[PDB]
């Protein structure tokens, strides 16, 4: 109502909105580190054609 | 150009339909299928 | 209307089919409502009562408003005047592609409206049917009075109907039977005016 | 089939100087008329 | 307000015919009115006349209309057939009988002359 | 319904004066009612 005074009646407010408790992360379990040296540290690169 | 309307009974009765092409004579023309 | 005769914009617009369908549904409801309005207004009576066979109503002249069997329509003189006063704008119901393409050097309103996907549907009831309904109402209210609106129609002389109506407003019916000539002349003068 | 709609049954009425039709019997009729009075009341949460 | 709490004289407002009474019933998001009305059914043909001349003076019916069995004359109400004998307390006199178009010749019974005669 | 199929006792509903009868006529997208009514003209003074 943007005011400090409210008339007699019944009013509607926001729905029952519930806050979360914790946070979780679920990623597939992979241990290997794929080659950053066979793509960026190679000795011979192909032509553009 | 030209409106098209479809007249049909319920689909649980038959699949035959009629097509009404607005703003055109029939007395080919601009129709999907002349038929009969 | 939005991007007719274009392919890429149709693919972009495919995400507004709900809006387009809702607009079309609203327009269809409007048209159905208008047809229902006309049907409800003009089809109160169901039996097409023929025009009176003989004309001895007592001096009253109804040839001014009754239909004349001389033109392809059942419109009387007053109806013809009323039709002649107001001018329509839809310009009939048929406008072929060979005609809008003919007047490409001259500007037109209906052709531009139709090329952008804005069409006008024809009314369900034609003017001849409405004229028939009005003629039936006139015949019922002249030959049978108000009894044709409540069940079957009962025959009654017109002078007696006028006496009934005068008795309705608190005037004795001897006034009519002693002044029928003057009342008929006044009614004819009023209809002429 | 496609046809032209009918404007109801067709008949006429007899009229003369002194011909009057007067009822002798009657009938009591019951008719149904349905009228909506209200619709469903609804509320919308803007943010939600 | 107008058809349940009273009787309506408006034509074709609450059911066809002459309105007699009405009943309300509820319905989900609506109301249903049962209108009980009166409809004349069996019409009969008759010959009629606006007024009659008896002693040079016209007689007009108070309520109803003049009808004829073919040889006799009666006065009856307007929505039903209850013929009655023409008499002075059913008609009223208004002037002479040479101005009205369609008048007919008939006698009128007086309910006082036979009483005084005896 | 109320002025063509019957006689109306409602004041100033169908034409000024006392309503006697009415006639319907058609018009493009509309209707035209000709109301025939009764109007007293020549008043006279009296003591009562
Ligand atoms: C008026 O109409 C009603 C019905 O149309 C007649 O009532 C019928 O009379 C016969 C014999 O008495 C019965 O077998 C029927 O069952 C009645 N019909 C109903 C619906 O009740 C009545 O006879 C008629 N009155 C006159 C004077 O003709
Ligand atoms: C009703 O009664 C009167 C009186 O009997 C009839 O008036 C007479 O009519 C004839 C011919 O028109 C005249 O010669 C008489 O002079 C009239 N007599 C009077 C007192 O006016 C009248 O004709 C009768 N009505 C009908 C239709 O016959
Ligand atoms: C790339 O190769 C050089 C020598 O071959 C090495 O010094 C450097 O650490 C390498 N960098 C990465 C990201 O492997
Ligand atoms: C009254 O007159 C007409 C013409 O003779 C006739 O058809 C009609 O049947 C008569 N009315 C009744 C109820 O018989
Ligand atoms: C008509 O009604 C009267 C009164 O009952 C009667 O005397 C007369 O015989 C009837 N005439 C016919 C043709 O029915
Ligand atoms: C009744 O109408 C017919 C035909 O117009 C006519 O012969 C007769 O004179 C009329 N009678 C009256 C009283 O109007
Ligand atoms: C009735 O009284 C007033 C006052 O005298 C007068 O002006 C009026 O003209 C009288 N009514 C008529 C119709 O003359």
């Amino acid at each position: 109502l943007k005011s400090f005074t409210v008339e007699k009646g019944i009013y509607q407010t926001s729905n029952f909105r519930v806050q979360p408790t914790e946070s979780i992360v679920r990623f597939p379990n992979i241990t290997n580190l794929c080659p950053f040296g066979e793509v960026f540290n190679a000795t011979r690169f192909a032509s553009v054609y | 150009f030209g409106g098209v309307s479809v007249i049909t009974p319920g689909t649980n009765t038959s699949n035959q339909v009629a097509v009404l092409y607005q703003d055109v004579n029939c007395t080919t023309w601009r129709v999907y299928s002349t038929g009969s | 209307y939005i991007c007719g005769d274009s392919t890429e914009c149709s693919n972009l617009l495919l995400q507004y089919g709900s809006f387009c369908t809702q607009l079309n549904r609203a327009l269809t409801g409007i048209a159905v409502e208008q047809d229902k309005n006309t049907q409800e207004v003009f089809a109160q009576v169901k039996q097409i009562y023929k025009t009176p066979p003989i004309k001895d109503f007592g001096g009253f002249n109804f040839s001014q408003i009754l239909p004349d069997p001389s033109k392809p329509s059942k419109r009387s003189f007053i109806e013809d005047l009323l039709f002649n006063k107001v001018t329509l704008a839809d310009a009939g119901f048929i406008k072929q592609y060979g005609d809008c393409l003919g007047d490409i050097a001259a500007r037109d309103l209906i052709c531009a409206q139709k090329f952008n996907g804005l069409t006008v549907l024809p009314p369900l009831l034609t003017d001849e049917m409405i004229a028939q309904y009005t003629s039936a109402l006139l015949a019922g209210t002249i030959t049978s009075g108000w009894t044709f609106g409540a069940g079957a129609a009962l025959q009654i002389p017109f002078a007696m109907q006028m006496a009934y109506r005068f008795n309705g407003i608190g005037v004795t019916q001897n006034v009519l039977y002693e002044n029928q000539k003057l009342i008929a002349n006044q009614f004819n003068s009023a209809i002429g005016k | 089939i496609a046809y032209t709609m009918s404007l109801g049954a067709e008949n006429s009425v007899a009229y003369s100087n002194n011909s009057i039709a007067i009822p002798t019997n009657f009938t009591i009729s019951v008719t149904t008329e349905i009228l909506p009075v209200s619709m469903t009341k609804t509320s919308v949460d803007c943010t939600m | 307000s107008e058809c349940v709490l009273g009787q309506s004289k408006r034509v074709d407002f609450c059911g066809k015919g002459y309105h007699l009474m009405s009943f309300p019933q509820s319905a989900p998001h609506g109301v249903v009115f049962l209108h009980v009305t009166y409809v004349p059914a069996q019409e009969k043909n008759f010959t009629t006349a606006p007024a009659i001349c008896h002693d040079g003076k016209a007689h007009f019916p108070r309520e109803g209309v003049f009808v004829s069995n073919g040889t006799h004359w009666f006065v009856t109400q307007r929505n039903f057939y209850e013929p009655q004998i023409i008499t002075t307390d059913n008609t009223f006199v208004s002037g002479n009988c040479d101005v009205v178009i369609g008048i007919v010749n008939n006698t009128v019974y007086d309910p006082l002359q036979p009483e005084l005669d005896s």
